């Protein structure tokens, strides 16, 4: 008919003839097409779907049903491709399956379906519903698995992963990450794993970490990765700081003679997830106390206005044990190094002497004795090896490991559910803060809104960060009530006022 | 005998600016500088003038001078130093 | 009558109906007076009450500074201020609602501005969001309380902004400079909105402090902000080969 009206009619009536040849031939019979649309989409037949899409695009209002059917098909495909995951390797295979689904369906849309932007939007919505498969009222496993995936593929591992493979894998991964709609949880988890990986030296390369931070910044913004980039910048400037401290102690008047290979990791306080939550007062050993004093002098001289909060649960170092013949040198945390120095003070040592020599709390202390006994570094002279009132124990002479650099700590992974819940609570607090900011900004802008419009505009404003709930919002109004910043309207409880 | 060879340590730096205080000496600006706190008999207690930058940060003149003899940057904010007052 | 309201301030709960009933008498007797129907109530009870609550809260505020620092002093003052709003509501005439609270403020927060203003620096600088929302609502009522927090927030934003736009890398200076101001702007718009009621006297303190950092010039040089923000437009409005989609540019 197109070639016929081209060869017979005027140019001005090409579209109108085709428009009446479609609005009465595939739009009056639109119900049959829409009924077969679900089957023709779920079967995934290429040419038939292409012709179906062309005909529905010709119809003015025949395409969105195909959009909904395709979106439901992608949702079902993603759910059946992501709900069969095992616990053997979840972070890798989850993102790999989502990448396979996304790549296959982008190829399907772009090749045999014209690459319509509406279909890409439907695919994006379907994958947003897929990866955010909230197990009912329990968890949201997507951000944690994505953060674990980044940690696993950025950690220095002996399995074998070249730089270029990691870079292209992260470039692919960003497509999965773009639709998580819980990015605060992922930000906090990636900050925690980045802190652990940078401090403990588990990064394969600083270039990989900088590239990943750049990818996340391009995905979300500079405000998303500001803390991560400050962490990376501090870890890069740490070498310059160590060099400056060595130059400072070489240019003093007298010979300081630290006696230890001091290597400090001064971190910015506001940009790191680390905190002094273990508020136990730790007694620094004297040979480390000299180095602490000298670095306090340096960081009060070459830097001004900065107080230096010492973290004694991120610190580690090598200690020698030449008492029994110097078999090896042990990497050890400073908490355990304190009680090793107390062992050096006296071979026969009790728990009270440990308490008066370390001044630290009983829970962290008991953890140190447990983490020393499980590696059979020490033996308990009492009847029972666990904790008790007396707790007298001396050095073990039967430790005969074959490693010349044997390490007695392995707390590089941790991820205990208590600190996982603490991280989630920090996310919840930040979410509450953002919702309070949005509520106060909207009220200051307008001063008169209803409840449903307020909820809708909060969802629209905070769409790019998380998916806030009604109870959290009402808690934010309650907090502003307690701070006398908000009030509901006197005429109706739906509207709101200002104090 | 246990001998410690390495003490790879982690510390958090945070800003500890208190009101009306010289950041280099950690003492009040109207008081004498810590460089002039020693040999106070020789010091006339008058040459420790309060120097203000264009960033509205106040130190003592001797402290900011000794600071500028090493680096030309303000400590509290990492910008270059311009005197505006004395 | 002052004794069983002072006893109410001490913790015990007397008969609310009896105290309110006797107080209502001094204003219900005068209901047939065409001129000044509260002149009896404002001299028999209210003037002794405002003096009684003046010499009591002066004693209480001086009793709180001995065993409390500025962080929890405002928790106690806000606890007394909120209680006094409830206490005068169920005891006094509605005309004396404002006079009791305003005289309470003039004995706790207004007489101790110098204690609150000296500690107002550490509240702003360390970004104590809980204490900053207490120093605000205490100094908001006092006429001359805010103009020192406004200066201390402007000094904090100017120092935070200058530190954020310091020693940027030459490779991406046009983009680092804009995003460094926007994270300072973004952090303090939210901080003012959540904590400081979204006050315009503080948003102007932010705008007067972000203007100084943006227009900060190196020694014997010129302000590079117009040049840097000209390149930031140029950097993202070119044909970006790597990313930078149409929706991100707008
Ligand atoms: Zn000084
Ligand atoms: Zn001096
Ligand atoms: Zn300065």
């Amino acid at each position: 008919e197109e070639i016929r009206c081209r060869k017979y009619l005027h140019p001005s009536s090409y579209t109108k003839v085709i428009h009446e040849c479609q609005q009465r031939m595939v739009a009056d019979h639109l119900q049959f097409l829409h009924a077969e649309c679900h089957n023709i989409i779920r079967q995934e037949k290429k040419n038939d779907m292409a012709n179906m899409y062309v005909l529905l695009r010709a119809v003015s209002t025949g395409l969105p049903h195909m959009i909904q059917e395709l979106q439901n098909h992608i949702h079902d495909e993603g759910l059946r491709a992501t709900s069969n995951l095992t616990q053997e390797n979840m972070p890798t295979l989850f993102v790999e399956s989502v990448l396979e689904v996304h790549g296959k369906f982008v190829q399907l849309i772009n090749t045999v379906l014209n690459g319509d932007q509406h279909f890409m939007s439907a695919l994006d919505k379907a994958l947003t519903s897929v990866v955010n498969y909230r197990e009912p009222k329990s968890v949201c496993k997507a951000p944690e698995l994505l953060a674990k995936y980044c940690d696993n593929l950025l950690k220095k591992s002996a399995k074998g992963m070249t730089e270029n493979e990691v870079e292209d894998r992260l470039t692919s991964f960003i497509t999965v990450f773009k639709y998580i709609d819980d990015k605060d949880v992922f930000q906090k988890f990636y900050a925690r794993m980045l802190a652990k990986r940078l401090i403990h030296g588990l990064s394969m390369s600083m270039d990989s970490e900088e590239a990943m931070i750049n990818k996340l910044k391009q995905a979300c913004g500079y405000e998303f990765t500001s803390k991560l980039h400050r962490m990376y910048t501090d870890m890069s400037v740490s070498a310059d700081l160590n060099n400056k401290f060595n130059n400072f102690i070489k240019n003093q008047d007298t010979v300081i003679d630290l006696g230890i290979s001091f290597q400090i990791y001064v971190l910015q306080a506001g940009a790191w997830p680390l905190t002094q939550a273990p508020s136990s007062t730790f007694a620094i050993p004297q040979e480390l106390e000299k180095s602490v004093q000298m670095f306090e002098l340096f960081y009060s001289q070459h830097f001004s206005g900065r107080k230096l909060t010492w973290l004694h649960y991120l610190c580690t170092g090598e200690v020698k044990m030449n008492y029994l013949g110097k078999p090896y040198v042990a990497m050890v945390t400073t908490y355990q190094m304190a009680v090793l120095l107390a062992f050096n003070n006296s071979e026969t040592v009790s728990y009270k002497e440990l308490q008066d020599s370390t001044q630290m709390n009983e829970k962290e202390l008991t953890k140190t004795i447990k983490s020393l006994l499980d590696v059979k570094m020490i033996n308990h002279d009492s009847e029972k090896e666990d904790i008790d009132a007396e707790s007298s124990f001396s050095l073990n002479m039967n430790f005969s490991s074959k490693r010349t650099k044997f390490k007695i700590t392995t707390s590089m992974q941790k991820d205990t559910p208590q600190e996982m819940e603490q991280t989630r609570s920090a996310v919840d607090e930040d979410r509450k803060m953002y919702l309070q900011a949005a509520i106060v900004r909207i009220m200051k802008a307008r001063k008169v809104l209803r409840h449903n419009a307020l909820i809708q505009e909060v969802i629209s404003q905070s769409r790019a960060r998380f998916n806030p709930s009604i109870s959290m919002i009402k808690k934010c109004i309650e907090v502003l009530i307690d701070k006398q910043y908000i009030e509901r309207s006197q005429a109706s409880a739906d509207e709101y006022s200002y104090v | 005998r246990f001998e410690v060879k390495k003490w790879n340590a982690v510390a958090l730096w945070a800003w500890d600016i208190v009101v009306d205080n010289c950041a280099i000496c950690r003492n009040h600006i109207m008081d004498l500088c810590i460089e002039c706190q020693a040999n106070q008999a020789s010091a006339t207690s008058e040459e420790c003038t309060v120097a203000w930058g264009v960033c509205n940060h106040a130190f003592h003149f001797h402290c900011i001078s000794r600071w500028l003899k090493t680096r030309q940057v303000c400590p509290l904010d990492n910008r270059e130093w311009e005197f505006q007052k004395y | 009558l002052l004794r069983e309201i002072k006893n109410d301030r001490g913790g015990e709960d007397p008969n609310q109906k009896v105290i309110h009933g006797v107080i209502n008498s001094f204003v219900h007797v005068e209901q047939y007076k065409k001129k000044f129907p509260l002149k009896f109530y404002q001299e028999i009870f209210e003037s002794p009450f405002l003096t009684e609550t003046g010499e009591y809260y002066k004693q209480e505020a001086s009793n709180l500074l001995q065993e409390s620092n500025c962080s929890q002093y405002m928790e106690k003052v806000l606890g007394r201020l909120k209680d006094e709003e409830i206490r005068c509501r169920k005891y006094l005439h509605p005309s004396s609602y404002t006079k009791v609270i305003h005289e309470c403020q003039q004995r706790m927060v207004a007489d101790h501005l110098q204690f609150l203003h000296a500690e107002c620096h550490n509240i702003i600088r360390q970004e104590k969001k809980n204490d900053m929302a207490n120093m605000y609502v205490l100094l908001r009522a006092v006429s001359t309380g805010l103009p020192h927090m406004i200066q201390e927030l402007q000094n904090h934003i100017h120092d935070e902004g200058l530190r954020a736009t310091s020693n940027l890398t030459q490779e991406n200076m046009p983009t680092l400079f804009v995003e460094s101001v926007l994270e300072v702007h973004g952090k303090f718009v939210q901080l003012i909105n959540t904590v400081l009621n979204g006050d315009q006297h503080f948003m102007s303190a932010l705008d007067k402090a972000l203007t100084s950092v943006v227009n900060y010039r190196e020694p014997k040089s010129v302000c590079k902000a117009p040049e840097l923000l000209a390149k930031y437009c140029d950097n993202l409005l070119k044909k970006s080969a790597k990313g930078m989609t149409e929706n991100e540019v707008e």
